């Protein structure tokens, strides 16, 4: 994350590919789901021996004795309907919930956030030279809506995306950060709202983000699980 | 869900 902070997201996931490294991030569903991005995979049927997911640690690379550190090794992936650009992992195990491990909300089918709702994001990916990048960092944005956003981006952004403020400062999620969740705390809950993937150009001044909307796509998740 |  480009311009953010050190922070502490429960429900944001670090998945680690065989050499034990994190390469992209995810939502924490259910016990044994994570909600992530299409985007991290090279097909729908990628060999997925020795993927795991790590859970608990602020760190990228945590010492393997850290007490809040879950390890679980990634059962299967079920890739999302086309123009999605969503991937549900089940997990071999259900995870244990505590302070440091916390489930987040799915949104109500076709629900859209308004423009003017704050919303977290949050990852271990690059910093572009503004942060350490082996931590968990995390940045406050802006929803704005899909007309607003569509104005910079030329009637690009679709129905089964939202957006974010462009901000003045370099900020937002880029990559190893993709997978990770949009947060948005509404209603006194912390929300699932979108899906952070890769846009055409990362944490640029006074470009809106897009975000898969995870609403259009909750009757799939839902059946899924 | 949705507790910090």
């Amino acid at each position: 994350v480009v311009g953010g902070h050190p922070g502490n997201s429960p429900w944001t996931v670090s998945l680690r590919n065989r050499q034990g490294q994190h390469f992209c991030g995810g939502s924490l569903v259910k016990e044994q789901w994570i909600l992530t991005a299409r985007q991290c995979f090279s097909s729908c049927h990628m060999p997925l021996t020795g993927y795991e997911v790590w859970l608990g640690t602020l760190f990228q690379n945590p010492q393997h004795g850290e007490p809040s550190l879950q390890r679980v090794p990634v059962a299967k992936m079920v890739c999302g309907p086309s123009g999605s650009q969503l991937v549900l992992l089940k997990l071999e195990r259900s995870v244990t919930l505590n302070q440091r491990v916390a489930l987040i909300c799915l949104p109500p089918e076709w629900y859209v956030v308004p423009p003017g709702t704050k919303c977290e994001i949050a990852g271990w990916g690059e910093t572009k030279g503004t942060g350490n990048d082996t931590v968990l960092n995390v940045a406050l944005l802006n929803v704005i809506s899909n007309q607003e956003c569509n104005i910079k981006h030329r009637g690009r952004v679709r129905e089964s995306e939202m957006c974010t403020e462009g901000l003045l400062a370099p900020v937002g999620a880029c990559e190893g950060d993709y997978g990770g969740p949009l947060a948005c705390f509404t209603h006194n809950s912390w929300v699932l709202e979108g899906i952070i993937i890769p846009n055409r150009v990362c944490a640029r001044s006074r470009w809106p983000a897009v975000f898969t909307r995870v609403s259009v796509f909750v009757d799939w998740i839902h059946k899924v699980m | 869900c949705g507790k910090r």
